[PDB]
């Protein structure tokens, strides 16, 4: 009827890959993966920071 | 004799001769989009 719906560029199964990467960074490496380097740190030491 | 969608678009009909029931779907239409590199790089294109 002239109306159309276009797909998003990032599919839902690919947004869920970014949210996984964001929290898998956050859980293993604190904030440092924002400042370039994903420096690992054990999680009870990240919570002390 | 005929049927409507949620938005009152007509989307089914009886054939009045054989009382079987037909769906109406719009004839397909959509934007022709030209994927191009910059003309500086090439004159080749792909069409979506
Ligand atoms: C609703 C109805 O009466 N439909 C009839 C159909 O069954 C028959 O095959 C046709 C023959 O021309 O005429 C019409
Ligand atoms: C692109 O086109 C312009 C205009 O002719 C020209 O100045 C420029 O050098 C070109 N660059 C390349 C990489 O083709």
């Amino acid at each position: 009827n002239g109306l159309t719906v276009l797909p998003p560029l990032l599919t839902d199964e690919m947004i869920a890959q970014y949210t996984s990467a964001l929290l898998a960074g956050t859980i293993t490496s604190g904030w440092t993966f924002g400042a370039g380097a994903a420096l690992q740190i054990p999680f009870a030491m990240q919570m002390a920071y | 004799q005929f049927g409507r969608d949620i938005a009152d678009t007509t989307d089914a009909v009886r054939d009045p001769q054989t009382l079987e029931i037909l769906d109406i779907t719009p004839c397909s239409f959509g934007g022709v989009s030209v994927i191009t590199p910059g003309t500086n790089t090439s004159n080749e294109v792909a069409v979506l």
